[PDB]
């Protein structure tokens, strides 16, 4: 599940035996942390045309 | 294909096999191919749905007929030799014609799309030399024509005239129309309907603001309609000369033909008539909320291509995995070289197709765009004689109203109606001279004769100053005798 | 006996968080309006019921009076009790009865070569797929001819371990065999699945599953190709008759 | 063929005949007067 | 600066071709750009698969350039559209369209040749220095309302004069710049004068 | 900077007040239409394969 982003707490409710999830990208947008269980929401970190 | 009332009408539906004959499987066969489930009904309506080949389907007393379209009410209007008709009075109309000025300013980060920031990724993508610059620049293209679009119709006014105070218009209540002080913006009351009735996160892709800002395509809109509204077409042509607006439209009469008089004789009358259009143009627009269709399809259209170029990066295009950090993480680098490869190329086409097709419907609304900056030239700071350009009717005026990435003229056309049917002759012969309208036409009920003119039965006595001498009485093909008077 | 299913016999595919949004799969569902059969749920004469591509299950029971299942071919075999506060699931069943009457025992066991158990007017529902490798028993239940109100069954169980199944029995039970229809998902804000179109109930379903829309506005959509499959394949070749002469160029006394 | 396919369309022949013969005898009888009004 | 308008079409043609000579070296993953190098390198079952890069790689390029030359060429045709009509309808005429011919009231144009393109001299006459002067719609007189025949009424502040609508320049009022209806009721804000018969 | 739409001005609108001009100023603007592209030409065999 490499990649890079800023990982934040979330009230995403992920239910029970949901273990990572997509955004309507398809991105992988939302995980769980496989040592302690905490939903972690990924975004990209901030970039743009300079 | 199928056919339906669509699912917020009814839940039934009917299927069309496009090029089969219903015996390779309610039934009904046209030059459209087999129909199944519509019942094939006898008489003719408009097209609800078109089938083809004639055949159109609709939803009707309930059930899906299918049925021959109709053009229309076939009537043999009374024409004859020897009869005019002549309009004994009329209705002004207003209506919306809404074009589309604008698409959203997408723009793509192509690196970033194609390669997610890996390094990897790029330093292949590197030695396709100048593509991902070259797209960059042809967005850019498309979206600086954006602003130029918006500018050359919008910002047709040299200065931001601001409406006078106290609105005394003649009996015209341009209230629905003008901004309001009520200020939820500068937006006016119709404005405000349309910034509501169509409606509209990412990698790569980004949205560039507009560079003229909704409240200030609000402000030049407000800025032209109060130029229509205090000085005719002349803040076109130089600087705004203030007219009563009464008198603006009377000459607004006086260019399609009507005598201005026409206008004094029922100006209360025809201010109330006008009120009830713009009532009407704003109920239809509180209701019928489709009517912004030709916005809301650019706006759907664009999004749906947009989602898939989306959507598209989640393909494999034959890669071992659709996404290039785990292939990478699990392929040996001399075989991720190829893996690579694939979804770059892959990825790369689709956004060349993309690119392509915004360049195809920037084209279109910059066609479009120029159509309605034309519009705007000529039915708003103007009055177009072109028979249909500004609306169906004679033009009167046009008021122009800004919408979300478009315009919706208010077309006002003088339309007449209530019509008589008279007798009529070329030429009234007297002393052997034959006698010309000189800008009417004569026609009589057989009791007597008169001229009107052409567009509103206003009888004159035939008085040998409307009307000129020429000829000798015997070249005219249908000449008619009367006391032709002398002042 | 048969009653029609409603918009049931469905569940969370993929064991991935997904929300406000539409989302297309293809793995095994009960298809929308499918009938389920109706049983004895007391022994009147219960039926011993055949097992296909898995079984969406229901029973309309208080006092959870269906407590029991067994599975198999012929029957290795599995079997799943909910007696006594636990969900015992061995697959030890080797010699099922012929007529598996709970209460005193189903069955003849041994060789328990897996037997996890874990915690285990009214409507209980089950579906059970094997595929893979595993099995998998997606379950829900809600107090109440079944519903016409939807509900997204949630992964009450999947197993890492059949060709006819048996429950252990004034309730009743439904049964229904899946197929793999295409189905459209969507997802709510909160990422319940709150409706789904059977791509295959009727073509306004294949069309709103092809829009990814559930409101379809009035009008004409393309939707499939139409091609006939073909009745026959028919082989023709030249007539032609005897073996080749590779028995010489293999062969020759030199080459 | 095989795919590609020719649509027919919506307005067959007949009726592009029976508009045009509309805006003659429309044009014949009445000048402008039918696009803007009857 | 004028002619930008104009440089802008010969230098994106330039810029477009000169990509498309630039992609010849972009190598597409082949080991060289330079194609009689590969084929010197590599043995033809090789030297076949680097060249079906290359090829597949070129096309794409050259595929984009056709295009996009076709768009632009889409748009230089419509705008040659738009000059041969303003050709024909602002030299050949006066188109009286209120904003087609240049600003202003047009009078006539008269075309010019350019490198590529052609510029128009629009001559339109503009009216400047106004006043402001009272007005009636109508002129009441033995309950006549007598109306402009072709100007407008206006005031001196303190004698009525008709005046043509774009250039000030008073005329008595008489029964010949005027004609007469209605009864002096209907029309509102109608105003007194001695209207004079010649 | 915020843009600024131009000077703001009242009409000084009345409703029996009208403005006509005492003079004129005839006046020539440009404006300048592109007609062609360059003919181009690419012998594409040449191109690709040299
Ligand atoms: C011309 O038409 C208008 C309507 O378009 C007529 O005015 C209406 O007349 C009826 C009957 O008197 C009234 O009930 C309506 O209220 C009038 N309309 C409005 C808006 O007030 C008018 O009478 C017609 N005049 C002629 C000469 O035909
Ligand atoms: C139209 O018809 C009416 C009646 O047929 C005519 O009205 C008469 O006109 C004369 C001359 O203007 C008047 O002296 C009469 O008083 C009118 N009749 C009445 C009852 O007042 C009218 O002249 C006809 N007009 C035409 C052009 O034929
Ligand atoms: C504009 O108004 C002035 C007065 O306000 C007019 O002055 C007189 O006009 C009358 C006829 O209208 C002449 O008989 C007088 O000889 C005028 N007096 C002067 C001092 O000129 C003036 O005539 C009006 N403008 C024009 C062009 O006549
Ligand atoms: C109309 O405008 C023209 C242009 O300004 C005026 O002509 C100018 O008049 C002034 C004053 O005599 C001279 O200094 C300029 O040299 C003139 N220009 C030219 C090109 O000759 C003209 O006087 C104005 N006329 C009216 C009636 O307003
Ligand atoms: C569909 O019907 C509902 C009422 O059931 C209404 O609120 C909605 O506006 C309708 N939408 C369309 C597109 O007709
Ligand atoms: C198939 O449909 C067309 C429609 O005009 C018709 O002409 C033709 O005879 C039909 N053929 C059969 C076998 O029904
Ligand atoms: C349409 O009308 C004709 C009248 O001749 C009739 O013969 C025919 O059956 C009708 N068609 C249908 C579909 O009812
Ligand atoms: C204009 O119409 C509105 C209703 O839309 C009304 O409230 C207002 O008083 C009217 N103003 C006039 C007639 O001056
Ligand atoms: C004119 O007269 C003819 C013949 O009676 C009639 O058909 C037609 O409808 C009349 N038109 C009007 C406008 O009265
Ligand atoms: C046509 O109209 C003219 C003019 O009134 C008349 O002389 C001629 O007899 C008319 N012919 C017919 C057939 O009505
Ligand atoms: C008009 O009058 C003259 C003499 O009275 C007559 O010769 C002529 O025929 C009349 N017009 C027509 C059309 O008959
Ligand atoms: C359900 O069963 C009945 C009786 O067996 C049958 O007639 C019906 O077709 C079945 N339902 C469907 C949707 O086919
Ligand atoms: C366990 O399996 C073996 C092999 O099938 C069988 O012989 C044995 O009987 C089984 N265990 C018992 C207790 O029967
Ligand atoms: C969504 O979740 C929140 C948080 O538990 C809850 O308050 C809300 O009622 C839920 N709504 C729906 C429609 O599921
Ligand atoms: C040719 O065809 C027949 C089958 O129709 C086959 O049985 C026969 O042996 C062939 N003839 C010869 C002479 O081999
Ligand atoms: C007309 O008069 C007003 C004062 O009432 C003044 O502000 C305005 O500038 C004048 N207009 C012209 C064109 O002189
Ligand atoms: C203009 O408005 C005033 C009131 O402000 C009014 O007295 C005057 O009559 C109006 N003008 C006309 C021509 O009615
Ligand atoms: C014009 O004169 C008549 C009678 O002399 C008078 O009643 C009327 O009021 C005058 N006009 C105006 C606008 O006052």
């Amino acid at each position: 599940l490499t990649g890079t982003g800023v990982l934040t707490e979330s009230n995403k409710k992920f239910l029970p035996f949901q273990q990572f999830g997509r955004d309507i990208a398809d991105t992988t947008d939302a995980v769980r942390d496989p040592q302690t269980l905490e939903i972690l929401d990924i975004t990209p970190c901030s970039f743009g045309g300079v | 294909s199928v056919i339906t009332p669509g699912t917020n009408t009814s839940n039934q539906v009917a299927v069309l096999y496009q090029d089969v004959n219903c015996t390779e499987v309610n039934v009904f066969q046209t030059r459209a191919g087999c129909l199944i489930g519509a019942e094939h009904v006898n008489n003719s309506y408009e097209c609800d749905i078109p089938i083809g080949a004639g055949i159109c389907a609709s939803y009707q007393t309930q059930s899906i007929i299918a049925y021959t379209m109709s053009l229309g009410a076939e009537n043999s209007v009374a024409y004859s030799n020897n009869s005019i008709a002549i309009p004994t009075n009329f209705t002004i109309s207003v209506t919306t014609e809404i074009l589309p000025v604008s698409m959203t300013k997408t723009s793509v980060d192509c690196t970033m799309y194609i390669c997610g920031d890996s390094t990897e990724c790029s330093n292949l993508l590197l030695q396709y030399g100048s593509f991902c610059t070259q797209l960059n620049r042809a967005l850019t293209g498309i979206a600086v024509e954006q602003d130029k679009n918006t500018q050359e119709v919008f910002a047709q006014v040299k200065q931001i005239y601001k409406t006078p105070p106290i609105k005394d218009f003649g009996g015209f209540n341009f209230s629905q129309i003008l901004p309001d002080p009520s200020k939820p913006s500068k937006r006016s009351f119709i404005e405000d309907l349309l910034f509501n009735k169509v409606t509209l996160k990412f990698n790569g892709l980004t949205v560039l603001p507009p560079l003229l800002t909704d409240e200030m395509i609000a402000q030049y809109t407000s800025a032209l309609l109060a130029g229509t509204i205090t000085s005719g077409w002349t803040f076109g042509a130089g600087a705004a000369l203030q007219i009563p607006f009464a008198m603006q439209m009377a000459y607004r009469f006086n260019g399609i033909g009507v005598t201005q008089n026409v206008l004094y004789e029922n100006q209360k009358l025809i201010a109330n008539q006008f009120n009830s259009a713009i009532g009407k143009i704003q109920d239809s627009l509180s209701s019928t909320a489709s009517a912004l269709g030709k916005l809301q399809d650019v706006v759907n259209q664009n999004a749906q291509a947009l989602n898939t170029l989306v959507k598209q990066l989640s393909s494999n295009f034959g890669a071992i995995s659709s996404v290039l950090n785990d292939i990478l993480s699990r392929l040996d680098p001399p075989e991720a070289e190829v893996q690579i490869d694939r979804l770059i190329t892959g990825r790369l086409q689709s956004l060349q197709t993309y690119v392509t097709q915004q360049l195809i419907r920037a084209a279109e609304i910059r066609a479009s765009a120029n159509l309605a900056a034309t519009k705007m030239s000529e039915c708003v700071l103007g009055q177009s004689k072109r028979v249909d350009f500004c609306g169906k009717g004679y033009h009167l005026m046009s008021f122009p109203q800004s919408a979300p990435h478009g315009v919706v003229f208010l077309h006002v056309t003088y339309v007449p109606a209530q019509e008589k049917n008279f007798t009529t002759a070329p030429a009234i012969c007297h002393d052997g001279k034959a006698h010309f309208p000189r800008e009417g036409v004569f026609v009589s009920n057989g009791t007597h004769w008169f001229v009107t003119q052409r567009n509103f039965y206003e009888p004159q006595i035939i008085t040998t100053d409307n009307t000129f001498v020429s000829g000798n009485c015997d070249v005219v093909i249908g000449i008619v005798n009367n006391t032709v008077y002398d002042p | 006996a048969y009653t029609n299913s409603f918009t049931r016999g469905v569940y969370y595919p993929d064991k991935v968080f997904r929300s406000s949004v539409l989302h297309s799969t293809q793995d095994l569902f009960l298809p929308f309006f499918s009938n389920v059969t109706w049983f004895h749920a007391i022994h009147v004469s219960n039926p011993v019921l055949p097992f296909n591509d898995g079984v969406y299950f229901a029973s309309t029971e208080k006092s959870n009076i269906i407590r029991g299942w067994i599975f198999g071919t012929t029957l290795q075999s599995l079997l799943i009790v909910n007696n006594a506060t636990n969900v015992v699931i061995k697959v030890c069943e080797f010699q099922f009865c012929n007529d598996p009457f709970l209460g005193r025992v189903y069955s003849s066991a041994n060789n328990c070569t897996f037997e996890y158990v874990s915690q285990p007017k009214n409507l209980r529902e089950f579906v059970f797929k094997n595929i893979d490798g595993y099995f998998k028993i997606y379950s829900k239940h809600t107090p109440i001819d079944l519903p016409q109100g939807f509900s997204a069954l949630e992964p009450l169980v999947d197993l890492p371990i059949i060709t006819r199944f048996q429950t252990l029995l004034a309730a009743a039970y439904y049964v229904g065999y899946l197929q793999p229809r295409t189905f459209l998902l969507k997802y709510n804000e909160n990422g319940t699945i709150t409706d789904a179109v059977d791509c295959a109930l009727d073509p306004l379903s294949e069309t709103k599953c092809t829009l990814k829309s559930f409101t379809v506005e009035k009008g004409i959509y393309q939707t499939s190709n139409f091609r006939v499959q073909p009745t026959e394949s028919i082989v023709r070749f030249p007539n032609i008759t005897n073996l080749c002469p590779f028995g010489e160029v293999f062969n020759a006394t030199r080459f």
